[PDB]
């Protein structure tokens, strides 16, 4: 019965530690893949922002 | 919140399944990801790959039979985002390193009890290799040739060396259970062969880092490692034997002496094109033009020689008896005063140091032969021979042991080092001016422990073992169950 602290808990924080390291916007290749074709395709998702 | 990310990957797994990955719709799908706020930030991206992996391992759980359809889809997603994404100058490097950090991060989180299995992670790494191995086919021709290609060519060498770095994080020493699974990945058909064949030995740097990790572990779940270690070196001995020849210095250092079989294979390695004469047949190596060639060495031993670079080289030039005293005093210092070991090998004679010296002398002796008509290099009074001769006589028993050991190791394929060090061993054995039984016993002991083990027996020792009887000066050695070998051959 470890309070908060644990090997699994420490590592799960490390993965979140590395996430906030060097924040950058993911720049997709806009030049490629025939844009305006992309607009024609379906939603292909069930996403809900917040 | 995390359930949301799960639903997305649930959309990816279902799509690619029942669809050929090559279809460009998959490239549009990832283009749809950035549309939403899921991949909008890197903090969420690394979080997406995070949860996507923990789901695959969970998906692997509860599976009676080989459910990889979930994790294999991820492995392709990693690569599909490495190529289809527009990267800045240094950002491409940080990207691949980031994901690898996550994968090994979850592995550790999994290794910590919270029903851990080592097969799915191995499958993931394997898919990444197979995938990338397909992309890099023929100078990355498969891609658009937009000269984004050019960015990937420079990334090819940086991909494996960094990947090897993250592989080192899960070395057998770290995870005993993943040990066997670690070796199989090292000897992967898409990893080992090409890194050895990378342009101008750029990958050899990190290949060593992995093998050393393997050797240090050998110094039980060890049997699986050793059994796997052997089939690698043999595989390399056939594929790229030069790797065993050049890096032998940095390789012999971290290899325990208990392993005599593994020792020979490394030294028994010969260049691919070359062919050698029968060693057991009876002289005059001057007739042989192959041994005149200088053996390449990837790592110069002068670096690990440190401060003794000056007094040794000054001694190699002129044999100053006063300069001999300081060199010895330095060795005795590193042995007794400082550099104190622990347990077995307490007050160790620095095998790395001694080997570095003996090897350094041989190299400088080789350059001295390529120049200046070569007549001088072989002599009893030659400086290159004088140094090795004096260090023995004035060196202690354990000190003498390492010198002779190092000398024998350099006797490999038909090169000038083998030619020279043989003349050293041969002359020294027949050399007077010693007060001698002790020395000859060490000459024999360190040499004898290179033939008794199963073949392949190294070329160098075979010849030196032949000319010894052919020289006619046998069992007459008074020290010689040692006589049991005489009847053997």
């Amino acid at each position: 019965y470890d309070a908060l602290g644990n090997a699994v808990d420490f590592l799960d924080a490390r993965l979140h530690s590395l996430s906030n390291y060097q924040k950058r916007p993911i720049s997709i290749k806009s030049n490629i893949i025939d844009e305006e074709t992309y607009k024609k395709y379906p939603s292909l998702f069930s996403w809900d922002k917040i | 919140r995390t359930e949301k990310f799960y639903l997305v990957f649930t959309e990816w797994v279902k799509l690619l399944q029942r669809v050929e990955n090559n279809d460009v719709i998959t490239t549009v799908f990832i283009k749809q990801l950035v549309e939403k706020g899921v991949i909008s930030d890197t903090d969420n991206l690394l979080t997406f790959v995070k949860s996507s992996l923990e789901l695959s391992v969970s998906s692997f759980k509860e599976s009676d039979p080989e459910v990889f359809i979930a994790i294999d889809a991820l492995g392709s997603l990693i690569i599909k985002l490495l190529i289809l994404q527009d990267f800045k100058d240094d950002t491409r490097r940080d990207y691949i390193n980031a994901i690898f950090s996550v994968i090994v991060l979850v592995f550790a989180k999994d290794h910590s009890q919270e029903t851990f299995n080592e097969r799915p992670y191995f499958r993931l790494f394997s898919n990444i290799l197979y995938e990338w191995a397909t992309i890099r086919t023929h100078n990355f021709v498969r891609i658009s040739d937009s000269s984004t290609r050019q960015e990937l060519i420079e990334f090819d060498s940086v991909f494996y060396n960094t990947f090897s770095g993250y592989l080192h994080a899960l070395q057998p020493f770290a995870f005993p259970g993943f040990s066997f699974a670690w070796v199989t990945l090292l000897s992967h058909r898409m990893l080992l062969p090409i890194m050895l064949r990378l342009p101008n030995k750029i990958g050899w740097e990190k290949l060593m880092l992995l093998i050393i990790d393997l050797f240090k572990f050998l110094d039980d779940a060890v049997s699986v490692v050793y059994k796997g270690t052997l089939r690698i070196i043999l595989g390399i001995s056939n594929d790229m034997p030069s790797f065993l020849i050049e890096n032998h210095y940095e390789l012999m250092n971290n290899l325990p002496p208990t392993y005599f079989q593994l020792k020979n294979v490394i030294l028994s390695a010969i260049p691919k094109n070359m062919t050698v004469p029968n060693p057991y047949d009876v002289l005059n190596m001057e007739d042989i033009p192959a041994c005149k060639e200088l053996p390449e060495v990837f790592f110069d031993p002068v670096i690990d020689l440190h401060s003794l670079k000056k007094p040794v080289d000054n001694y190699l030039r002129i044999p100053s008896n006063s300069l001999l005293r300081t060199i010895l005093s330095a060795i005795y210092k590193d042995t007794y005063d400082i550099k104190k070991g622990v347990g077995y090998d307490f007050l160790s004679v620095d095998s790395k140091l001694i080997r570095a010296i003996v090897l350094h002398v041989g190299i400088e002796a080789g350059i001295e032969y390529k120049r200046t008509s070569s007549n001088a290099v072989f002599n009893t009074k030659s400086s290159y021979y004088t140094l090795l001769f004096n260090l023995i006589q004035n060196g202690s028993i354990e000190m003498k042991y390492q010198i002779i050991l190092s000398i024998v190791e350099q006797l490999r394929y038909p090169n000038i080092h083998t030619y020279w060090f043989s003349f050293v061993l041969m002359n020294m054995f027949k050399s007077d001016e010693w007060n001698k039984l002790e020395v000859q016993e060490i000459i024999l002991r360190n040499f004898l422990k290179r033939i008794i083990v199963n073949k392949p027996h190294t070329w160098g020792v075979s010849v030196f073992f032949t000319q010894l009887i052919n020289n006619n000066d046998l069992l007459d050695l008074p020290f010689v169950e040692i006589k049991l070998i005489l009847q053997q051959l």
